[PDB]
């Protein structure tokens, strides 16, 4: 029994349908292949700073990534890097709402108000160590979905 | 790069090593000594020489007494009568640095160089197409062991291919010509 | 990418100034920059565009916009100009100050222990460096620049010059404290050069402006009308406005020679309709000349084809300031000497020069006239003469006896419009002269007033004939 | 120390051609910096530091702080006009490099092209590289170990494959140059200045008045001195490459590219070249 | 001076009779430019009240209510049942942000009592159903912006800016 | 009581980031903190720290407000946005030296408030060179990823 | 021995009839096979003549003409107009290669006198309006090259790569 | 008005007889002016046929030929071998420039035959032996520029770059 | 609008005559292009009826028939028996895709009624027999693609693939 394989295909799901462009789907995949492996080396925040620093957290892209956690008909947009990086952090942060890290409307409150996403990065990296051994499988699960599903350039 | 006063032959850079990469390099040549039937005497008492001054930094080749090194660090150094020639022959001094103050001084002694992508339609930088890459300055030296099992063919490739071997490409950015490095081999230069 | 015009022009006591402020330092000489160029040919653009939009919509757009609709031909941030200026200075090989020797060591001597001010004056044709200290030493020197005899008398009599050229002329030298020979040495020698390289005035600098064309970057939405309209602007600022430091006051003032047009389809247009100034016998040909070029891209040429893209933005009537041409005040009249006009320009445009003294009196509004059309001047509440006096002939509201009145000049009310007014160091005049030759000896006094956005419906009738009255008194 | 940042200006007076012009813009920088710190009684008090005539100087006797401002902005100029005057090139030790490079690439068995290049007007290259960064808010591409400003081989291979997209198109400019799937055929080092007729820096001035401006309300001079490659500055590189079947493009594409500008700010006509020589050494 | 009303995007449509002053003044909040909307207002700790839709409070930071902001008072039949208030401009969620506002504005906001009888139990809906949509770009984007067909041809856009870029919390109950 | 690099920086930028009230202040520090830790890898620590210093024209007020971010949590930084975003910088760089034990607040304090104590600032910087030069760089690092993620672009 | 004669491809075509050999050896130079065109030739410092086309010897670096290598003498009632020469097979101007030749190949290109009472005022000309690039498909690429379309379906691709590998410099009077 | 011949420099005295006219108007393009050589002419895809030395046009835009532009007309013994054109003065590679031009300009270069007889394949050759720089200066420098001799005692500023720029090809067949 | 024909590749010859269209227009979706058949359609839900075959209507995902989709019209006597289809050019399931449609088309395929009489048993054929393809090979690749028998005697190499990849699945009554 791995659960977080199912972890991985339902937010697999959700960010794959929130990727209209294919070179935002190709782009995720890159995202996918890389993210894993340089939180491996470098640990959980520095990734996650390098991530939230090429997301560009607008409160535009953070409402569709807030409308993600319940719509499934929402979309990401941007560039496709941006939308790429932004499709990762909603992996991240799904997973942390799951396994109830982080309390749902914690994250909701945080990604509305920009005067406490600070507060959210402070409780990450509180968490970090705890996140750092969890997430492992999920994101090598993440990643074995896209380089599976996504066709490359 | 160096910045001294009160020297009468100027320099506007300079060599700069560590004890620790001294004690690198004669581990290297004790492990060899003790897996071969190499000894490479000379090496070994010039290096011990110079690491019997470990704990202060001092100059090989020179009169510098004091020195601000890549613009950051201030030294004060002090001679030492060895002079390594056949390593450093173009008369460049040799300062030799406590590791605490080396490893600065040697890690902001490579050179950044930022590139960037021109967006060939309105021949502006394209998004994102920036970024940097760090650089071995020319006439940096590094020490290397190429080791050999006994052979029949062993013997041709240290008579016949190591004696002609002496200009090789390292590294990336070959066609930005970032990569040519010649072997001295020790052999025939200590 | 591919030559697209050439055009040979003629400079006349152009003032260019390089990171010295002169037109030649110790290390070069240049006469003409490329970057003024560029900046200037922008600047007429903005104004003639400004002009258009007048003249068919009454709306005024703010620089950040036109400059952004433009952007496809002269660059931005966002994309490379598409049109390269090469200048090219025919002489324009090395040339540099040398300050071969100047025999102080006597100076010095009169210098120590003291505090004193160290003026220079060139005129007599030997320098001599004045004291306040009361002493007058003449000093010997040799430099590599040969100042005429001409440039001396051209700056000594022009009360402009011999104005901005205070600022390179003295040193307060404090001795008292420790002070050696050889380090005043060099603070005189620097200022004597600083001093000496103001005089390297020439008359006639004659270059050629090439312009080069990128044609990668395709018709995008508009870019060949954009173009037309851009070296329409060009050759409005060579028949207006001239190159270098002051030229609202006649220096620098540009002539066309020869133009030689290399992609007809673009501007073969402009070819020939500059070919209509190698030749002007009178001064009503040249008036017709401009009013018929001003008129051509009012009405009749191109159209409002890219003013109705959404891009511009119109201005804020009391937080911004824009100049446009207004056709009707091109006074021109003939010169027959270049010098005394330029020199006489500074009774026209000075508050006690006696030729608008002799067109204006009450001097309130004369003061008026010259803060509303002679850029900024240093007026301040001493002496009456500024309260309410002047405050009243600017007044939007409350009389009609001065034919202007700023936007939102308010009586003890002032917002904004009052400072940038009366305070605003850096402001450049309304009204403008300008000198022109052709390939004839003829040579016109043209003297406009740019419209401007602060005025309220300014009386064109008035100062239209006070512009006659000034043009005749300085010429 | 301190005392080195006080003598600063006499070595760079006094070495001129020997001192590292890097680290040595970067310490003259600090007393640039705090400037009016290094004008209170802390001037070492010597007789050959440039800063004792701004003690004598007395620019504004009412306000000592709009002082000190004018004292910085003479003494910005000042700096630029000692650089541009001491730092001189000597450009033997760059012969030798080429020519024992030459030999390296021979050895290898590479046809070498070498390329000489001069300089017609004031050139800018690497404007936003850290050399002056600190004083004037622009740069020069500048090697701290060859002591000399330099041409990087990536901005030359740039203009040259831009060149050639443009007109043999893109397939053949990657059938060059290579693409995210093949190397390039060509390879270019750094172009240094091998002689000139006179100063090897100088100083310019950029000066906007509307740039990004609203209005003429907005209208102000802001005036940046800089420093620039003075003209008439020979810089010199090498082009080096195996397939013989790629040594036409870059021989015509040389000429051309170099009358167009090769640096920054050539729409107002500031890094343009002429092209030299042009030597071609088929490896036999 | 100038008063905006909220207009709430449900799947319910209150809206053929909700709003007089279609656009009343000079301007408005929500713009359509053939990019989509833009302007869009987001309201949180409230949902909907499906049946007649208006925006009840509840207190949960996940439950969001998305709607269009234009100028105009409502229906002078109201006034004992909305919640007006004022906010500078800045101080209100907007997306999809294309100009800045007038630094104070007074808005309307369809409000229903707390209704404290009944546990409120809220689950995510969305806008999908087609005829749904279009009975939405019916009844309100063409009376408050008669830009529709007249301006706006390639209203396919502005149909699936509602289709994903709207969405809410509703009630049920 | 010790804050690694990235936590130090996240709570510097806290302070920084409510304290700078207008938002193009904001976004001249994002590219403050994208250009000044390359500048200070080449042109070394100490001249980039007196450039940061000079460019923020401390004014004797930007600094009283300087100062009292280091107290409170109330204070604002105003002043040119040009010129805020590098006296935001400067407390940085400030919030560094002292949470790091190098260089003591009052010394700085001084330093930054009269001449006399500025050059002992110089001579300081290059005895504390190698321990200030180890790291800062990777704190810096972490202020600009911050910045790229937490203003937009403008 | 081996002769080819250089076909400039401008968009003005007299590129009709002034040449015979359409087969004539085994084997060409030029090829359009499975990716494209093959071993397309340039000449610098040239300049086409557009009205009757013919490379007029101009000595500007920067002009430069392309056209495509197909055997021949042309028409044989010449000798006086056209440029003849001699080439070792390796100081062409070949782009896009595939196989080289003989190390000796003659070549005849269309030229004439620089007509010196005429200011050669020279303009640069890409190849677009694709009815242009169909009809020379018919003229040339039809003409010498009517393996085209009984062999190669890759019209598309030697029709995008017209618009990428021909590019020249007229005289436009 | 205003027409000029371009005197190539090879190491071969075969440049004597090219001349017809001295100055003939007021002005020669190249200069020689107390710092050396001004205004150069580069003529690129020529080789120089040193066997009775005139330009010989070749495909390659790796051989070129440097040289100077004097005033004047080339012999009364030419119209079958010189090649004369008229070019706007842009359209000319000067090395070294150092004035301006007029903007249009008529040229005579000596012109020679491709001789497809033999493979033109042609090598490089660099002006060294200064005892030819010093002869050539009485040569060419002191039939037309009779500078050398009147004012400028500095000809060996010309010798260090005769030995070191006018380099050319040749067939050196 | 561009229109295609679908048609199903049997191993029974009743493809003979229901192509009139050849090309008419001036692009083929299905290709050979050196590597064999391109771009092929596979269609769901549809079997093979060789007596007088056509696609008969099943309901069954397991069977496919995989089909080349030409240039063509059907008969000009249709419209009674054969599906007309107009879909934007990515419902089509295509294989071995090389280029891209301009994004829209109409094609016309074989229908068949599903004669509810006879239940309907599908089986798996794969063409084999060579002979077969020998025949299928001239019956469509040489009346469709007047291309190849002028290219390649790589006909083995197109007859490998339809060996390869055309199966289908037919109704054995």
């Amino acid at each position: 029994y791995e659960e977080d394989y199912k972890l991985a295909l339902e937010a697999f799901k959700k960010v794959f349908n929130a990727l209209t462009h294919y070179g935002a789907k190709q782009a995720f995949r890159s995202r996918a292949r890389d993210l894993v492996e340089e939180i491996y080396n470098s640990g959980f925040i520095p990734t996650f700073f390098y991530i939230i620093s090429k997301a560009e957290l607008n409160s535009d892209s953070l409402d569709s990534l807030i409308s993600l956690f319940s719509s499934d008909n929402a979309i990401l947009r941007g560039s496709d890097e941006n939308v790429s990086y932004s499709a990762y952090l909603f992996i991240i942060l799904y997973y942390l709402i799951k396994r109830g890290i982080i309390e749902q409307k914690f994250l909701i409150q945080a990604l509305r108000c920009e005067k406490t996403r600070l507060d959210l990065i402070d409780k990450l990296y509180n968490l970090a160590p705890i996140i750092s051994a969890k997430i492992r499988t999920y994101l090598l699960a993440i990643k074995r979905l896209s380089e599976a599903l996504i066709e490359a350039r | 790069r160096i910045i001294e006063i009160d020297s009468a032959k100027p320099y506007v850079w300079v060599y700069v090593t560590t004890y620790e990469l001294l004690k690198k390099v004669k581990l290297y040549l004790d492990s060899i000594s003790q897996l071969s039937n190499a000894s490479f005497s000379n090496l070994k008492n010039k290096i011990d020489t110079i690491l019997a001054k470990e704990g202060k930094n001092i100059t090989l080749d020179s009169d510098l007494k004091s020195a601000i090194l890549n613009e950051d660090f201030y030294v004060e150094l002090e001679a030492l009568n060895n002079k390594i020639p056949s390593i450093i022959n173009a008369g460049v001094p040799l300062l030799v640095l406590e590791d605490s103050i080396g490893r600065e001084v040697i890690n902001r002694s490579l050179i950044r160089v930022r590139r960037i992508r021109i967006d060939r339609d309105k021949k502006v930088v394209e998004t994102g197409g920036l970024w940097s890459e760090e650089y071995v300055p020319m006439k940096t030296i590094f020490f290397s062991v190429l080791l050999g099992k006994e052979s029949k063919e062993s013997a041709i490739f240290a008579s016949c291919i190591l004696r002609n071997l002496r200009y090789v490409i390292l590294g990336g950015k070959e066609t930005i010509g970032k990569g040519i490095v010649e072997l001295r081999w020790v052999k025939d230069v200590i | 990418e591919e030559l697209l015009m050439s055009l040979k022009l003629k400079a006349l006591y152009p003032l260019t100034g390089g990171y010295n402020r002169h037109s030649i330092n110790p290390f070069y000489e240049e006469l003409v920059r490329p970057t003024e160029i560029k900046g200037l040919w922008r600047w007429w653009n903005r104004v003639l565009f400004n002009t258009l939009a007048y003249s068919t919509k009454g709306k005024l757009y703010t620089y950040e916009s036109i400059d952004r609709l433009f952007e496809d031909v002269f660059g931005s941030e966002n994309k490379k100009s598409a049109v390269r200026l090469e200048v090219i200075t025919d002489e324009g090989n090395d040339n540099r100050f040398e300050l071969s020797y100047v025999e102080l060591d006597k100076v010095i001597d009169c210098l120590r222990n003291y505090k004193r001010k160290v003026s220079l004056d060139f005129i007599d044709n030997t320098l001599i460096a004045e004291i306040e200290g009361s002493t007058k030493i003449p000093i010997s020197f040799k430099s590599n620049l040969d100042i005429d005899k001409i440039i001396k008398d051209l700056v000594h009599n022009n009360k402009l010059l011999s104005f901005e050229l205070l600022g390179f002329k003295s040193v307060e030298i404090d001795a008292t404290k420790i002070s050696d020979k050889k380090i005043l040495k060099e603070i005189l020698r620097d200022l004597i050069t600083n001093y000496l390289e103001y005089f390297n005035i020439k008359q006639e600098v004659t270059f050629t402006l090439n312009i080069y064309l990128d044609k990668s970057r395709e018709h995008k939405q508009n870019f060949e009308d954009k173009l037309k309209f851009a070296l329409y602007s060009l050759l409005v600022f060579i028949l207006l406005g001239g190159i270098g430091r002051k030229t609202s006051r006649g220096f620098g003032s540009l002539s066309i020679i020869d133009v030689k047009c290399y992609d007809n389809s673009i501007c073969k247009k402009i070819e020939d309709l500059a070919k209509n100034f190698l030749k002007i016998s009178s001064g009503n040909e040249l008036k017709s000349k401009i009013e018929s070029i001003l008129d051509c891209i009012k009405n009749s040429c191109i159209d409002t084809l890219y003013i109705e893209n959404n891009i511009l933005s119109e201005i804020d009537p009391k937080k911004n300031v824009v100049y446009f041409i207004n056709s009707d005040l091109f006074e021109v009249k003939r010169i027959n000497d270049k010098e005394k006009v330029l020199a006489n320009i500074y009774k026209a445009v000075s508050s006690e020069g006696c030729c608008i003294k002799s067109i204006i009196t009450d001097k309130y509004v004369r003061k008026s006239f010259l803060i509303a059309f002679g850029g900024y001047r240093k007026v301040e509440k001493d002496k009456g003469l500024d309260i309410g006096f002047i405050k009243n002939y600017l007044c939007e509201t409350c009389e009609t006896v001065s034919s202007f009145n700023i936007v939102d000049f308010l009586l003890s009310e002032g917002s904004f419009m009052s400072d940038y007014i009366l305070q605003y160091e850096h402001r450049n005049s309304l009204l403008r002269f300008k000198l022109i030759s052709d390939n004839s000896n003829n040579s016109y006094l043209i003297g406009y007033i740019l419209h401007s956005s602060y005025f309220k419906k300014i009386d064109i009738k008035y100062v239209r004939c006070i512009l006659e009255k000034l043009t005749y008194c300085v010429i | 120390a301190i005392d080195f940042l006080v003598n600063i200006l006499e070595l760079i007076k006094e070495k001129q051609c020997n001192i590292n012009l890097f680290s040595a813009i970067s310490l003259t920088s600090i007393v640039y910096n705090n400037f009016g710190e290094f004008l209170s009684n802390n001037q070492s008090y010597s007789t050959n530091n440039p800063l004792l005539k701004y003690h004598i100087i007395i620019l504004n006797d009412k306000n000592k702080t709009k002082d000190v401002e004018e004292k910085r902005n003479i003494f910005k100029r000042e700096v630029a006009e000692l650089i541009s005057r001491n730092f001189k090139l000597d450009g033997e030790k760059v012969r030798n490099y080429f020519d024992s490079l030459k030999e390296v690439l021979k050895s290898l068995k590479y046809t070498i092209v070498d390329v000489e290049i001069t300089t017609r007007t004031r050139a800018l290259i690497g404007v936003s590289t850290s050399l002056g960064k600190l004083i004037f808010g622009s740069g020069i591409s500048f090697d701290p170990y060859m002591n000399l400003p330099y041409i990087p081989a990536s901005e030359i291979k740039g203009i040259v494959r831009s060149y050639i997209e443009g007109k043999l198109g893109e397939q053949e400019a990657e059938e060059i140059f290579g693409n995210e799937e093949r190397e390039g055929n060509v390879n270019f080092t750094d172009a240094y200045p091998t002689r000139s007729k006179d100063f090897l820096f100088v100083p310019d001035v950029i000066t906007p008045h509307y740039n990004g401006k609203k209005s003429e309300a907005d209208a102000e001079p802001r005036p940046v001195i800089h420093l620039t490659i003075a003209p008439k500055v020979t810089f010199r590189f090498l082009i080096y490459y195996k397939r013989e079947d790629v040594g036409k493009p870059i021989c015509d594409s040389m000429p051309i590219i170099l009358i167009r500008g090769l640096g920054a700010r050539s729409s107002v006509g500031y890094s343009l070249f002429e092209l030299r020589k042009i030597e071609v050494i088929k490896a036999a | 001076s100038t008063q905006r009303e909220y207009v709430f995007i449900p799947i319910t449509n209150s809206i053929t009779i909700d709003v007089k002053i279609t656009i009343g003044g000079s301007d408005h909040i929500t713009n359509i430019d053939e990019r989509g909307i833009h302007n869009v207002l987001v309201i949180t700790g409230y949902a909907v009240d499906e049946k007649n839709g208006r925006l009840v409070p509840t207190l949960d930071p996940c439950d969001y209510v998305k709607g269009i902001l234009v100028a105009g008072t409502p229906q002078q039949a109201q006034s004992n049942d909305f919640l007006t208030l004022k906010l500078p401009a800045n101080k209100l969620y907007l997306i999809r942000k294309k100009g800045n506002i007038s630094d104070d504005l007074k808005i309307y906001i369809p409000y229903s009592s707390p209704d404290a009888r009944n546990s409120m139990k809220t689950k995510p809906v969305s806008i999908s159903d087609d005829t749904i949509v279009n009975n939405i770009i019916k009844e309100v984007f063409d009376k408050i912006y008669n830009i529709t067909q007249k301006e706006k041809v390639k209203i396919e856009k502005v149909k699936e800016d509602i289709k994903e870029l709207f969405s809410y919390y509703a009630l049920e109950q």
